[PDB]
């Protein structure tokens, strides 16, 4: 099978920019490559076929190039819809193979996470469970790391994270971490903490609370 | 067949 | 216009066999090749195989040989993809594809078909209100929908009233059952003064529960 | 009647190029008429015959013509684990040419094509191919509907059904007013013959160089058959279009199948969906009834009439003997929805082996009397066997049984003077339609200008 | 009578009135006696017997060799048409009769060149030539002591699309794409020149094998042409019956078919079989038309025999009608005898006798009364049918000259189609008198030098 190394995995850019994606193959494919687009929460659209030929309907600001084992999709003057996933595919040989994909994200000034820890609710607790939620809203860039601590010591087992796509009208990301213990196990300990680590601050952002206390 | 064959 | 209408979302149990369809609109399926592609979040895109509906000849990626079976009935102008001995790894979105001009290209794609393989039977969501701990300028509340199946669930604050300033996070499969959470931000003078209610709905189990957030 | 035989105009091409094998008139965007000529044995880049096309501007003196340049390099494409190959050597580019609007279409019926997959192959076969050009814009494109990527083994398993590997698409070519290209492929479907049609506009928009195998969704090919009557009939040896059903929205096709039904020969009239409307059968075996077909209204009833050539028809003579002279058949379209009957007129050749009826060209109204006239070629006819072209004038009752004029070949023996004809176009803009006569044997083209009637 | 009431001015005119008119050039003729009258009327008026000018249409033979009893032996001194030459003499508007006899002589030399289809489809038809030379000399020996047999083979024009051109191995072995192997494709090849050594035929056939091509129709007609026009190579004998046997199991290509291979040059009817015994124009020249094939067959005097399989018998039965004198035999596994077929064909071939006239003047018109079978006369008929080898026929002929031609010495021929011998009729038009050769130009008797005295009367000389 022919490998398709597509890079970069992602890039933060603004409108009107002229970016270029690249695609390397484990071997030559004589311009037998195709470029695809997948807008967030939608199906795929053909951009290019046979190296350079635009699929009917596609804007002319798009253009495919390259030869041999190296090719490049270029978008002159980025548009608001151009921010989406892009993949490359080779059909020089069977089986067909795709690239890793490239996600175009809107660039902006950095922003610190708005941390907020939430102890278990009365209802849940009586149900025999206990979940501590930690929202980290509106921040940039997307890179970030959350760390749960019980009685000061780290905890990795029983954590469920979840991230949001770059919000539309502020271009930020959010995250939701949820540490889920048992009612009994939750009462074995007093302090609970989540530490957010973002480039915005060299020192991690911390938010804690104490059981049997308010 | 339609070709040169028996 | 060329359009590929794929079947509706499928939800089956492990070991079962599902058969997806891809009906052609604005053209005759028999015209070109018809490929099937599998997509997953981490594993990304993978070519399954293709078929020429005219003659019925097929080609598969040796990875799927045995699992996938592509067929086509020119009568109903539809191509099919059958998967057998399903498992959790088979949980993926499938796309039928066909070229525009170039015989070997991949230009036109169906909208897609979501497939989920799970044993978990229909379960109702357990909603929990998330009130902060016992100060600043702005306050943030939350709602925790835990242990439900299958997706999806429409969550709203104050029955849609409060729209702007909300973050509803994507669902997450907590061992055969889904979990979802949503936050919301306002000023300190808005809460608890103004009552805020978490309104969640689960069409599957036909249950729409509401939990008002209570300060500690 | 009133073609000028004294002052002709001559265009000439390279020696041994068969310049004049096929020709046609061509108007640019401004309506300026030029002649397009095909030379199927013109040398290519590797000093090997590939064929060529020439676009001759009108000039009372004529002379040499500039080439309408096409890509003559053999192509290869390694895609989908297969190797596609086109072979243009001895392809015969220009074996037929036709002009529609500001577009020119030149076909290479014997362009070969093969596909390789590991140690298997489709077989190197003459699928043929057409080259489309727009001289003013420099735009180019191709159309080769008989190309396929099926391997030899498959055809064998399927008892050679829908085998289009020998189509020789472009053997004969015609274009409907609407702008649909119709290619005759007498070798299609294991030598049954087939027709391929596709909108010129769509041929251009769907073509890209390098692809080799692309789709033309709007295209339409005729069908295969298991009837032995169709075997080796070369359906599509010649083609034409016209109106034969009363419905002016539909266009009907006219296909010649000169060896249909065990060399009996025939020609059929179909609709755009390849449904047979009428079928005229040959009169004699091996006469090659269907070699050429012409469509035009000769009796001025508004209804297109049919003309069929059988250039090898042998005429009955004294003492139970037969003389190959050739023959033309006239069929007048009956009023309303009715079947075309027995031929209304039988024109027969005089010179032995003259091949009268080899070509038949509508002239339009040459003498301006109100009835359309035609020209008929006997490439090896005339007392000298050098070639001859006879004009027959239209009339209320169809055609005149005797020629109004006889053009003797200005060239030397073997020129094949008249093997190709084209008329019904006023090239000098003098109000009278003119005639161009090809003699590929002499690598030349003679232009006859119609003048005001003397009598 | 019409002779006197025509008021003629000269002897030459007198004879032109009617074949039963006579002229008297006697000096001592009564006052007003007509010189133009019946021969009986002239002698009744004391006319000098020598002065009578009364030509009589006659017809005597010059060569009258007897019909040969056996066509065997000799250096072709066989006679099968009697007489061989006669001198005819006619006067204006008259007519004389003569007779000709024809014999289908017994034991006449026979050539038999066998043109064999060796395309792949002919694998299951090779059975028919297995031991041919012998099985072909046996049943023939009973109709001729002098037989020669030759053999040739064909497939089709070796060119795409008829020929497989891929892979490269497909060229040396057309059956490459299968488990088997066969000969490279060839148009036509001469194999064995007409010979009396039958074992040469047998042994040559044993070395033959099939080839393979793409399309069902084969290029047999190209071969028929070459086998006809290549005399010296095939070996046709001047004084022998030429049989050309064409065997095939499939349809045939015809003129104008070649265009599917880019071949448009008409067949030139010339020989193109070189020292290598292969038809060299196979791929540069179109197949021949029936018209051309007929022309050459008739010229070289070859009898074409279509020995084809029952599945195409109707096809070739139809071709044989466009090529007069051609017979068809069914090549099956069950018949009278599939390959005595050739004997039965030769039978049909020599079961007819049709006369043919060459170089007949415009003035002359002939009629025929045939006498076939058992002295049965059939008017207005010049051909016979249902004959056996050894049978003789006769025809009564009448030449009716119309007026009097310019040329007095003409001659035409009457030959049976397919026959070597013929009858030469040397005609002489007698419309003048001997007295004309002894005239008196510018005679003293005629207007004092302004006339010419001939045959007793005065004629207005030249220039008046
Ligand atoms: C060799 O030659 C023979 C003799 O020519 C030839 O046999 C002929 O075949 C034709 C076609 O099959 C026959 O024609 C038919 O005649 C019958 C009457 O007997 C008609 O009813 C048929 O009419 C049909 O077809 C017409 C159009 O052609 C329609 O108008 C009509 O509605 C019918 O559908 C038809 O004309 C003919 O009878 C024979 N002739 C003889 C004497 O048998 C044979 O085909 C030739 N073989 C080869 C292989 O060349
Ligand atoms: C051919 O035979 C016909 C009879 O069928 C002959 O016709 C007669 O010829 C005799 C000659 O004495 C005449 O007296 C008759 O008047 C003729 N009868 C008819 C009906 O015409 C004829 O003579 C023969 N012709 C040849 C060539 O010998
Ligand atoms: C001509 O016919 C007569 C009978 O009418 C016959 O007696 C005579 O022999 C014939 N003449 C010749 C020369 O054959
Ligand atoms: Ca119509
Ligand atoms: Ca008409
Ligand atoms: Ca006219
Ligand atoms: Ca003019
Ligand atoms: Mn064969
Ligand atoms: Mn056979
Ligand atoms: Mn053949």
């Amino acid at each position: 099978d022919i490998l398709m190394t597509q890079s970069p995995s992602s890039m933060s850019v603004s409108l009107g920019d002229t970016v270029s994606i690249t695609c390397h193959a484990s071997q030559g494919i004589s311009s037998n490559i195709g470029w695809l687009q997948q807008k967030p929460g939608k199906s795929f659209m053909g951009l290019i076929y046979y190296g350079t030929n635009l699929v009917d309907g596609v804007p002319s600001r798009f253009s495919g190039s390259g030869s041999g084992a190296d090719y490049s999709l270029t978008i002159s003057s980025l548009d608001s819809e151009d921010f989406a996933d892009y993949y490359c595919v080779q059909y020089a040989q069977l089986p067909y193979t795709f690239g890793g994909g490239t996600k175009l994200e809107i660039k902006r000034a950095d922003a610190a996470p708005t941390v907020s820890i939430f102890p278990p609710s009365s209802e849940q607790l009586t149900s025999g469970g206990a979940s501590v939620v930690c929202f980290l809203n509106n921040f940039y860039p997307k890179d970030i790391n959350v760390k749960w601590k019980i009685d000061g010591s780290e905890r990795q087992n029983g954590v469920l994270n979840s991230w949001t796509d770059q919000d539309s009208k502020d271009s930020t990301y959010s995250m939701s971490s949820t540490l889920t213990l048992t009612k009994d196990e939750y009462e074995r300990h007093n302090s609970y903490t989540c530490e957010a680590t973002h480039k915005t601050s060299t020192s991690p952002i911390v938010k804690s609370f104490n059981r049997n206390e308010c | 067949g339609r070709g040169d064959s028996p | 216009e060329v359009q590929l209408q794929q079947s509706g979302a499928e939800l089956v149990k492990p070991g079962a066999s599902v058969k997806l369809s891809c009906t052609a609109s604005g053209f005759n399926i028999k015209d070109t090749y018809v490929h099937w592609v599998k997509q997953r979040p981490e594993q990304g895109l993978e070519w399954i195989g293709r078929i020429d509906p005219a003659n019925g000849y097929t080609k598969y990626d040796p990875k799927f040989q045995g699992k996938a079976t592509i067929t086509a009935d020119t009568s109903s102008n539809t191509a099919y993809l059958q998967l057998s001995s399903l498992t959790s790894e088979d949980t993926a979105v499938y796309y039928c594809v066909r070229p525009l001009y170039d015989y070997y290209a991949m230009d036109y794609w169906g909208q897609g078909t979501s497939v989920t393989v799970s044993s978990a039977k229909t379960t109702a969501p357990s909603v929990y209100p998330l009130a902060p701990v016992c100060t600043g300028s702005s306050v943030t509340l939350g709602c925790l929908v835990k242990g439900y199946f299958p997706e999806p669930v429409t969550l709203t604050w104050n029955s849609g009233s409060l729209s702007s300033g909300v973050h509803t996070f994507p669902a997450v499969l907590q061992s055969d059952l889904y979990t979802l959470s949503s936050s919301v931000t306002v000023t300190s003078s808005t809460w608890p003064s103004q009552s805020i209610t978490c309104n969640v709905a689960h069409p599957a189990s036909s249950t729409k529960v509401d939990k008002k957030i209570e300060p500690r | 009647l009133n073609l000028d035989p004294v002052q002709l105009t001559f265009y000439a091409g390279p020696n041994g190029s068969q310049f004049g094998f096929s020709l046609d008139f061509h108007k640019d965007s401004h309506g300026r008429v030029a002649i397009v000529v095909g030379a199927p044995r013109t040398l290519g880049p590797s000093q090997e015959e590939t064929g060529g096309v020439f676009l001759c501007p009108w000039r009372a003196e004529g002379g040499q013509c500039p080439s309408l340049l096409f890509d003559l390099r053999d192509e290869t494409r390694n895609v989908g684990s297969q190797t596609l190959q086109t072979f243009k050597a001895r392809q015969g580019l220009g074996a037929s040419v036709v002009s529609w609007s500001d577009v020119i279409v030149a076909c290479a019926p014997w362009q070969h094509w093969n596909v390789l997959e590991k140690t298997e192959e489709a077989e190197k076969t003459p699928v043929g191919s057409c080259f489309l050009a727009q001289p003013e814009s420099g735009r180019r494109a191709e159309y080769s509907p008989c190309r396929g990527n099926t391997l030899s083994r498959i055809y064998v398993e399927n008892d050679f059904s829908w085998d289009k590997r020998y189509c020789e698409a472009g053997f004969s070519s015609v274009v409907t007013q609407a702008g649909e290209l119709v290619l005759g492929a007498p070798g299609g479907y294991y030598f049954l013959g087939l027709l391929a049609q596709a909108p010129v506009a769509d041929i251009f928009s769907s073509y890209r160089p390098g692809i080799l195998l692309w789709h033309v969704s709007s295209q339409s090919l005729s069908f295969d058959s298991s009837n032995p009557e169709y075997f080796d009939g070369y359906w599509g040896y010649s083609v034409a279009v016209g109106e034969f059903d009363g419905d002016l929205n539909t266009t009907e096709y006219v296909v010649g199948a000169p060896t249909w039904s065990w060399t009996l020969g025939a020609v059929e009239i179909l609709d755009s969906y390849y449904q047979r409307l009428h079928r005229l059968r040959g009169e004699q075996m091996a006469s090659y009834f269907g070699h050429s077909v012409a469509v035009t209204d000769v009796n001025g009833d508004g209804r297109h009439d049919l003309l069929v050539g059988a250039p090898l028809y042998m005429e009955s003579r004294a003492d139970r003997k037969l003389a190959e002279v050739g023959r033309v058949y006239l069929f007048l379209q009956p009023r309303g929805p009715h079947a075309l009957g027995a031929p209304s007129l039988l024109l027969t050749g005089t010179q032995l082996y003259g091949r009268f009826g080899s070509a038949i060209a509508p002239l339009g109204d040459l003498d301006r009397d109100g009835y359309n006239d035609i020209a008929v070629a006997a490439p090896y006819g005339g007392p000298s066997g050098r070639g001859q072209v006879l004009v027959f004038l239209g009339q209320s009752e169809g055609l005149r049984s005797r020629p109004s004029q006889v053009l003797d070949s200005p060239f030397p023996t073997g020129s094949a003077f008249g093997f190709s004809l084209r008329g019904a176009v006023d090239i000098d803009d003098n109000g009278y339609p003119d005639l161009i006569v090809g003699a590929y044997g002499a690598n030349q083209v003679a232009v006859y200008r119609a003048q005001p009637v003397v009598k | 009578n019409i002779c006197t009431t025509r008021g003629v001015s000269s002897c030459q005119q007198c004879l032109a009135v009617s074949p039963m008119c006579a002229w008297c050039s006697d000096e001592a003729l009564p006052l007003g006696s007509p010189r133009c009258d019946l021969k009986e009327n002239l002698l009744k008026d004391n006319c000098a017997p020598e002065s009578i000018e009364f030509p009589v249409s006659e017809a005597r033979v010059l060569e009258d060799r007897p019909l040969s009893d056996k066509g065997s032996g000799d250096s072709s001194q066989v006679t099968q048409v009697s007489p061989q030459r006669i001198a005819l003499r006619l006067r204006p508007d008259d007519s004389k009769n003569f007779s000709i006899q024809v014999r289908q002589v017994e034991d006449y030399p026979v050539d038999i060149y066998y043109l064999m289809d060796l395309s792949y489809s002919m694998k299951d038809d090779l059975w028919s030539i297995q031991n041919l030379g012998t099985k072909l000399a046996t049943q023939m020996r009973k109709l001729t002591s002098n037989l020669r047999i030759g053999f040739g083979a064909f497939v089709d024009k070796p060119v795409s699309p008829y020929m497989y051109i891929s892979p490269p191995e497909a060229l040396e072995n057309p059956c490459y794409d299968m488990k088997t192997t066969c000969l490279p494709m060839f148009g036509y090849k001469h194999v064995l020149t007409l010979t009396d050594q039958v074992t040469r035929f047998n042994e040559e056939v044993k070395k033959q094998s099939v080839s393979r091509n793409r399309d069902a129709p084969e290029g047999g007609f190209d071969a028929i042409m070459q086998a006809t026009v290549c005399d010296e190579k095939i070996g046709w004998r001047n004084d022998a019956s030429h049989l050309l046997v064409f065997t095939t199991d499939a349809k045939t290509h015809i003129a104008l078919d070649g265009r599917l291979a880019g071949i448009v040059q008409p067949n030139d009817g010339q020989c193109h079989v070189g020292s290598d015994n292969h038809y060299s124009a196979s791929t540069t020249m179109d197949y021949p038309s029936l018209g051309l094939m007929t022309e050459k067959l008739s010229q070289k005097n070859i009898n074409l025999i279509f020995a084809v399989t029952e599945n195409v018998v109707n096809l070739y039965q139809n071709y044989s009608e466009l090529i007069p004198g051609t017979t068809v035999g069914v090549l099956s596994m069950d018949s009278s005898n599939v390959l005595q077929l050739i004997v039965d064909a030769y039978g049909k071939i020599r079961s007819k006798v049709e006369l043919e006239v060459r170089d007949l003047p415009e003035e002359l018109s002939l009629s025929f009364n045939a006498t076939c079978l058992n002295n049965e006369v059939i008017p207005g008929l010049k051909s016979c049918m249902g004959l056996k080898i050894g049978d003789t026929v006769s025809f009564s002929i009448e030449a009716k000259v119309r007026g009097c031609p310019q040329e007095k010495e003409k001659s035409f021929t009457i030959k049976p189609v397919g026959f070597k011998d013929s009858l030469i009729v040397q005609v002489t038009f007698d419309c003048d008198c001997a007295c004309q050769a002894q005239a008196e130009p510018n005679s003293h008797r005629c207007n004092n030098g302004n006339g010419t005295f001939e045959c007793g009367v005065c004629r207005c000389g030249p220039g008046w």
